[PDB]
């Protein structure tokens, strides 16, 4: 159940998926939780006094921002996610989000063509990290791209 | 033209940006228009909140109309947040009318909205105008921002843009009257007080 | 050309053609109907008072009678309500909207259910703009020409409809809004000085004062007064030469015009009063000459050096005597600014008008009694004049100065007038206007539409806000109540935003206070807000006029005892030397509460007297002990620092022993200086040890009947209870006790107040308080206090402060022993039964609701006595002082800090 | 001494100015040209203030005075009147026209029944005497009005859930306010007035073409007068 | 024997005429509005 915060309606479908999910052990996502600090603190403390199914996982898609409560930071595990560290790693990640089948369709020529597009992209989205002489700007290649 | 038809044939929506006068709310009335689609322009503000744009796409979906949102970060950034979740599920209901098992003689498609089953006309299309120099503005989420297709419109051709309509008014002299006006504005705008 | 020559006629306006007078004006107008014809959406671009609202108001009838199509004009202030007034509220619960008041009449013209599409429709945004609200007609400006609102709804932009905006700056506007208009730039020399002369001199001409002898009276002093309006003239260059002075505020040319034209119009109903008091012999042409040329030069100096110094004042005089030629006094050195102007036709000096006068004993340091000064008699003779005109003033200056002292005896003078004082703050919004409108005011339908009126009938309604620049400025630049108060004073009314209805102010006048916009927490105001009032600046009495105020009330003090009359010279001396070197010492630069004023010495008077009052003899050395009890009370109290405290020790040290020698020190001004009352009958000193003894008493009786919290005395502990036992004992008197947490500020006031009889009353917060239940505790402890004739202590931490809407609720009660807006409805109703049962029973013929409400309010004023504790913060101090002025101007501040 | 011409002209035609009536649906018999009348009652004011300023004025204040009066008492009461009829035209075809209005709303459907009573016993009232100055003179008639008007401004506001499902009906409707769909679903029958409210909900249409009885949609017109005709033409009988 | 008139008012009637008067009658009023939109009537008329 992913569920986009921000709006009252969200809250209450928030926390009635958590509520069905604890007993269910089904999946709960909420998106741009950073939105809604006060309630993050209140469902940390919710979730502190929960023993829900042991296939229970919730997951908090969020920003890197200062606003966010560090007693949720400390109560849940962190991943950071960020640009590849290098061209590598860009065409490593890349190669890990197409599917395998995707890829190797009817034509032979796909494969090619992808791992092309794959170097391109992992060429400019490095080139970021040189803000004036990589671009003018910090564009915003990314996955959707 | 080109980036608003890949993004309604990848069922996304169109996000014309740029400075204001460029021409974004035009053009993408335009090319509504060019494919005989009733566009209504939005002008939005941070009052048009989670439930009153559920309501507008209903709108939008039932009459198959294009929803063409100016000034789409002058929104609340939690109600943007919120907003892309019937985006996303009104883009997920057009990518299921364009699949070849399912014909016209089945059930409606409809998609949720607010709390209901609205049937969606394919005709339909989101468009989001900004401005993302304005200071102040909110910030599109990265989870909506994947939703649409993005263009810079910055720089509009005032040269081909005066000579046509030159041309078209019934100016003999049109080429030479717009070689002439464009610089003079230029001029006008590098030469006068600030 | 033609239309507009004929309406400008009509108006008293200047019209011209090229470079004759005007021609720049017409041309303007012109243009902007050129730009009319192009665009539906205007801008009217230039500076205050350059001739935009008359250049379209001067269209609209030209074209109404070239065209034969009626035009009606909109003209909203944007930025006087709130945005969601202004375009509309869906509520979120039913979803249902309500139109704001550009909505509904846009929706109003659109339906012409009484044919609006034939008429000529301008809709006038005349206020500020910014990317807040206009942003919302981009879709209105851009060609799409439509307005959408949230609800779904797009109404369309008629084709006789005009959006024009009339704006004296854009550095806020976006250039999405700049793009989308027709610019039209109205320059400030567009409108000279000289059309302005020429509209004045012509409403004089034509317009009665009285509502002719009166016009006859006008023409003649007209005539008198034509060669002096005139281009390079003596009022133009004198608003040259003005130009170069520096005022209190930034100085504008309609300003120093609308306030001498004022003085003018006072002048000549001056002129009609000496002729109806003189039947037989009228005022004739040499007189009459000679007192228009008088008063004119007077006018001029008091209008256009008013808001300044005495420094600038008499620059501005000394430049006017060089160059004009009307006569002048002939005094080697006395500025012409000390110099008024007798109805006979003569300089009469000011300071035969200043009286020595001798106040009575039982009234010193009375809030009503005014001791006669040069500066209070030219500024009440000021105050007079602006008033009588119906013109809205503003008083600046250092607090305690005397503003509203002199406002209040200038109008003594005027019994027509009812004063009904504001108190703004940071928070203030035009809601605290609208609750005193539905308080003291009263809508009445009439053919013409909604007027608004004092209930009072014949008497005006005097609006005196005393803070007015304090309210928050937005990030563009704007003060939503001062747009307010600009709407209704230039467009004579404002827009109920309940059905979007234009009201009509009748018999309502503004008179304003506040500090130097260069005082922190004050903001300058609007030019355009500026140009409608007059400003006088009221300074500090100098040490002349300190000495002869407080000497006149310090010689009717010791009458009481004739001993020591004798000392009447020395001890004011004394006092105002102090007084001189505290407010030299201690500056608002340390701390924000440093605040000296005029207001100290007359509380060191009325102490004083109020320790003199029962005694039937005393020493010169017990005088001495009273008058350094007063000082340390009042001087060393608010300090925060140890250095501070023996600063002000040592000096009171030096001071008397300096203005009063061959005196025993140390019988006099031992070092514990202790009074008080509760060992005896009077305000006597009091020992330290015997003190402390009749206190471990009274704390070991408070033990078993109010609060069972044992106590450690200490030196401190005593002093402090003698402080707030000081104010406990007067009238409106509040305490505001500035400590650590823990330091038993609410203990000790718990303690004094079951010394004095006063019932303890402390807000019960929890976690949902809210507005509502703050306000109804409020109405409690006010039905109880006002009703019931309780004396209570209200006892509040800045802890209880949930919201800025209960500081603003007690900065009102502080300041006026009153809520406009508190008690309403059936709580008003039920309020007027239980004032009844209480005015007829303590022996009072009130049935009236505005006595009875008078009634409550003095009851409320004698009998509430509000503590309030915060901890010794910063930051939060200084936001405080501008949060809440009056918890810095009526509260007694007692900085109780740390245990040493 | 044109002063008295000027009274006697504005006596005579406020003794002979009648209201115009005309027949509702076998109903009532509503009012027409409030334009005229407004206008009759403007240029008369105004000419009561001009002969205000004249010097001649004072020996026929007190008349003249009487007269503004009576014209103040005639414009504060035919300006609630107008938005009254409108508030029931638009309403009473839609408490009657609809079946499933009567079920959902019944408190609603019984008060604007008694205020639907009330109304026609008052224009019954005007259609016996449809003189203004006859009409002005009913005892407690400005009262009545305004009370009629703010009950019917408050039906207004109970049927939004019936304006929602109206919506769910036709889904352009959506892009109409609360006010304008209770217009168009009240004068569904007089299609005369859905004119100024095709805008709303079309891209280019502006007005519909229709035949003499106004039963047929020939076609439809655009706001620059361009016109589409239907080839086959669509029946509102049917 | 005031009790048992109005309480015979009361039992026959279901309200006292002269019960609720003064500021009485205006919170009474008050209430039964508050109530009356509590109960999904829209009533604001006192006889009512
Ligand atoms: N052509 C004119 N001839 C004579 N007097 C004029 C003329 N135009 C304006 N005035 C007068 O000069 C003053 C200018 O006021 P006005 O309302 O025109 O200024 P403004 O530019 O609209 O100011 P603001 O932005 O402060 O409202 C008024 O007292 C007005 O009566
Ligand atoms: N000429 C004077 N005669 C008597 N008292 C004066 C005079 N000038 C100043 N004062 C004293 O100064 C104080 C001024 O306070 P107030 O008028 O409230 O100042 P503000 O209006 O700036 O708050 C008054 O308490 C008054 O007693
Ligand atoms: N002089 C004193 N002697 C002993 N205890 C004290 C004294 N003053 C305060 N206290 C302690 O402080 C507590 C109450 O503090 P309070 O007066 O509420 O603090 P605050 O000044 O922050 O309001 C009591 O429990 C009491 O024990
Ligand atoms: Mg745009
Ligand atoms: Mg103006």
């Amino acid at each position: 159940t992913s569920i986009a915060i921000g709006s009252a309606e969200g809250f209450n479908q928030a926390d009635k998926a958590i509520n069905t999910a604890v007993k269910s052990g089904r999946w709960v996502m909420l998106k741009n939780v950073h939105l809604a600090p006060g309630w993050l603190m209140q469902l940390e403390k919710k979730l502190h006094s929960l023993q829900p199914h042991a296939c229970f996982r919730l997951f908090l898609t969020m920003e890197i921002n200062p606003k966010v409560p560090v007693n949720l930071l400390r109560a849940g595990r962190i991943f950071v996610f960020e640009p590849p560290p290098g061209v590598k790693a860009n065409m490593l990640r890349t190669f890990s989000s197409i599917p395998v089948s995707r890829i190797c369709k009817s034509p032979n020529e796909r494969a090619r063509l992808y791992f092309l597009l794959a170097w391109f992209h992992a060429i400019i989205q490095e080139r970021l990290r040189y803000a004036p002489l990589g671009w003018s700007k910090k564009y915003e290649f990314g996955e959707s791209d | 033209y080109l980036t608003m038809t890949q993004a309604l044939e990848a069922r996304l929506g169109g996000s014309p940006f740029g400075p204001a006068g460029t021409g974004k709310t035009e053009s993408v009335k335009a090319l509504g228009h060019q494919l005989g689609r009733f566009v209504l322009v939005f002008n939005c503000d941070e009052t048009f909140d989670f439930q009153a744009m559920g309501r507008i796409f209903v709108g939008l979906c039932q009459v198959g109309a294009w929803g063409c949102f100016d000034e789409f970060n002058r929104l609340e950034e939690r109600m943007l947040s919120a907003v892309s979740q019937q985006v996303q599920c009104i883009q997920e209901a057009l990518r299921e009318h364009s699949n070849p098992n399912y014909d016209k003689t089945s059930a409606p498609i409809t998609c949720e909205l607010l709390n209901k089953q609205v049937k969606v006309s394919p005709d339909m299309a989101i468009f989001i105008t900004m401005n993302p120099g304005y200071a102040g503005r909110s910030n599109l989420p990265d989870n909506l921002k994947k939703l649409f297709r993005s263009l810079a419109m910055t720089k509009p051709d005032r040269q081909l843009i005066a000579q046509v309509m030159l041309y078209s008014q019934g100016f003999r002299t049109a080429e030479v009257l717009a070689n002439k006006i464009v610089p003079f504005f230029k001029l006008c705008d590098e030469q006068l007080s600030s | 050309r033609e239309e507009l020559k004929k309406v400008c006629q009509e108006m008293y306006l200047t019209y011209g053609d090229g470079e004759e007078v005007g021609g720049m004006w017409v041309e303007k107008v012109l243009q902007l109907y050129q730009i009319t014809q192009i665009n539906h959406g205007l801008m009217m671009v230039g500076p205050s008072g350059s001739g935009k609202s008359m250049a379209w108001r001067v269209l609209l009838k030209a074209l109404e009678r070239l065209e034969g199509v009626e035009g009606v004009a909109h003209i909203i202030d944007p930025k006087a309500i709130s945005k969601d007034h202004l375009y509309g509220t869906l509520d979120p619960n039913t979803r249902e909207w309500t139109d704001g008041l550009f909505t509904h009449v846009l929706r109003k013209i659109i339906d012409s259910v009484r044919g609006e599409l034939q008429k000529r429709q301008w809709i006038v945004f005349d206020g500020d703009v910014d990317p807040e609200w206009v942003e919302n007609l981009n879709s209105v400006l851009d060609d799409n020409k439509l307005l959408t609102l949230p609800n779904g709804e797009r109404l369309s932009l008629p084709p006789n409809v005009r959006i024009m905006f009339e704006v004296q700056d854009l550095k806020y506007a976006t250039l999405a809004t700049v793009s989308r208009c027709g610019m039209v730039w109205f320059s400030e020399d567009v409108l000279s000085t000289d059309m302005i002369f020429n509209n004045f001199l012509a409403r004089l001409r034509s317009i009665p004062l009285d509502e002719s002898p009166m016009l006859q009276i006008q023409r003649d002093a007209a005539t008198i007064m034509q060669p002096y309006f005139t281009s390079n003239g003596l009022v133009t260059k004198a608003l040259e030469h003005a130009f170069q002075l520096e005022h209190i505020m930034d100085l504008t040319r309609l300003r120093c015009l609308g306030s001498l034209f004022s003085m003018l119009h006072q002048a000549c109903r001056n002129v009609a009063q000496y002729n109806a008091n003189h039947p037989d012999f009228p005022m004739q042409i040499e007189q009459l000459e000679r007192y228009i040329q008088r008063y004119l030069v007077y006018a001029i100096l008091w209008s256009l050096s008013g808001d300044s110094r005495l420094k600038m004042r008499a620059e501005l005089g000394e430049y006017i005597r060089r160059i004009t030629t009307v006569p002048l006094p002939t005094a080697p050195n006395i500025p012409i600014i000390d110099y008024e102007v007798s109805i006979s036709g003569e300089w009469s000096p000011w300071q035969a008008k200043v009286p020595q006068i001798e106040v009575e004993t039982h009234k010193v340091a009375a809030p009503d009694v005014v001791v006669p000064t040069l500066d209070t008699v030219r500024h009440e003779a000021l105050l007079y004049t602006w008033l009588a005109e119906h013109k809205p003033l503003v008083l600046c200056g250092p607090p305690g100065s005397g503003k509203t002292m002199t406002l209040f005896s200038a109008l003594r003078a005027l019994p027509d007038m009812e004063v009904v004082g504001l108190n703004f703050s940071s928070a203030t919004t035009p809601e605290l206007l609208l609750k005193t409108f539905d308080h003291y005011c009263e809508y009445r339908r009439t053919p013409n539409g909604v007027v608004l009126a004092p209930v009072q009938l014949g008497k005006w309604l005097v609006l005196f806000c005393d803070e007015i620049n304090l309210p928050d400025m937005d990030k563009y630049g704007t003060q939503r109540v001062i747009s307010f108060i600009r709407q209704m004073v230039e467009h004579g009314g404002f827009y109920r935003t309940s059905d979007q209805t234009w009201v009509k102010l009748e018999r309502i006048q503004f008179v304003g206070a506040c500090n130097p916009p260069t005082d922190p927490g004050r903001k300058p105001l609007s030019h355009r807000f500026l140009r409608h009032v007059p400003v006088v600046y009221v300074d500090y009495p100098g040490p002349a006029s300190l000495t002869q105020i407080y000497g006149t009330f310090n010689r009717a003090m010791l009458r009481l005892i004739p001993s020591l009359r004798t000392y009447a010279e020395p001890l004011t001396a004394a006092m105002v030397e102090f007084y001189t070197m505290s407010q030299e010492r201690f500056t608002q630069d340390t701390q924000p509460h440093y605040i000296y004023s005029p207001r100290e010495m007359t509380r060191w008077v009325r102490g004083i007297f109020e320790a003199l009052r029962p005694l039937e003899t005393l020493p010169v050395e017990g005088l001495i002990r009273i008058w350094a009890h007063e000082a340390l009370r009042l001087f060393q109290d608010r300090l925060v620092e140890d250095e501070e405290r023996r600063w002000t020790d040592e000096n009171i040290d030096t001071v008397a022993l300096k203005h009063f020698p061959n005196i025993d020190r140390e019988k006099a001004m031992s070092r514990p200086i202790l009074y008080s009352n509760w060992l005896s009958k009077d305000y006597i000193p009091v020992d330290q040890e015997e003190l402390r003894d009749y206190v471990k008493a009274r704390l070991k009786v408070f033990y078993e009947e109010e609060l069972d919290v044992p106590l450690v005395l200490f030196n401190e502990v005593l002093d402090h209870v003698l402080r707030i036992d000081r104010i406990f004992r007067q009238p409106q008197g509040h305490l505001l006790l500035i400590g650590v947490s823990g330091a038993g500020k609410t203990t000790l006031s718990r303690f004094v107040a079951w010394m004095n009889g006063l019932s303890v009353y402390q807000i019960k917060v929890h976690r949902k308080y809210t507005g509502e239940d703050f306000d109804e505790d409020l109405r409690t402890v006010l039905r109880r206090s006002g009703c019931k004739n309780e004396k209570i202590a209200f006892i509040m931490d800045e802890s209880n402060v949930l919201d800025s809407g209960f500081l603003e609720r007690m900065n009102t009660l502080l300041a006026n022993g009153e809520v406009p807006g508190l008690f309403e409805g059936d709580e008003y109703a039920t309020l007027m039964t239980q004032c009844k049962e209480g005015a007829q029973k303590e022996g009072l013929m009130l049935d009236s609701h505005e006595e009875l409400y008078k009634w409550f309010t003095s009851q409320v004023i004698r009998n509430l006595h509000v503590v309030f504790t915060m901890n010794p913060s910063s930051e939060g101090l200084k936001d405080r002082a501008a949060t809440s002025p009056a918890l810095f101007n009526r509260c007694v501040l007692n900085w109780f800090g740390d245990w040493s | 001494m044109a002063l008295e011409e000027f009274l006697k002209q504005i006596r005579e035609v406020w003794n002979t100015y009648e209201l115009d009536l005309v027949n509702y649906q076998n109903k009532c018999r509503l009012i027409r040209g409030w334009d005229d009348l407004f206008n009759k009652v403007k240029e008369h004011i105004n000419s009561v203030s001009a002969m205000k300023l004249s010097p001649y004025y004072k020996v026929f204040e007190e008349d003249a005075l009487s007269w503004e009066d009576k014209l103040n008492r005639i414009m504060a009461l035919f300006d609630v009147w107008i938005d009254v009829q409108r508030r029931w035209v638009y309403l009473e075809g839609i408490f009657t026209g609809s079946a499933d209005i009567k079920h959902l709303l019944p408190v609603e459907t019984q008060r604007f029944q008694s205020i639907s009573t009330e109304f026609l016993a008052l224009m019954k009232k005007v259609s016996k005497s449809p003189l203004v100055m006859d009409v002005l003179n009913i005892q407690g008639v400005q009262r009545s009005l305004e009370r009629l008007a703010d009950l019917l401004g408050k039906i207004q506001k109970a049927l939004g859930e019936y304006l929602e499902r109206e919506r769910s009906s036709f889904p352009r409707f959506y892009f109409v306010g609360d006010e304008d769909l209770l217009e168009i679903i009240g004068n569904s029958k007089n299609v005369a007035k859905l004119q100024k409210h095709f805008k709303k909900m079309f891209a280019g249409v502006s007005s519909i073409i229709l035949n003499e009885d106004n039963s047929v949609v020939l076609g439809i017109s655009s706001r620059e007068g361009e016109e589409v005709m239907f080839k086959t033409p669509v029946s509102i009988t049917e």
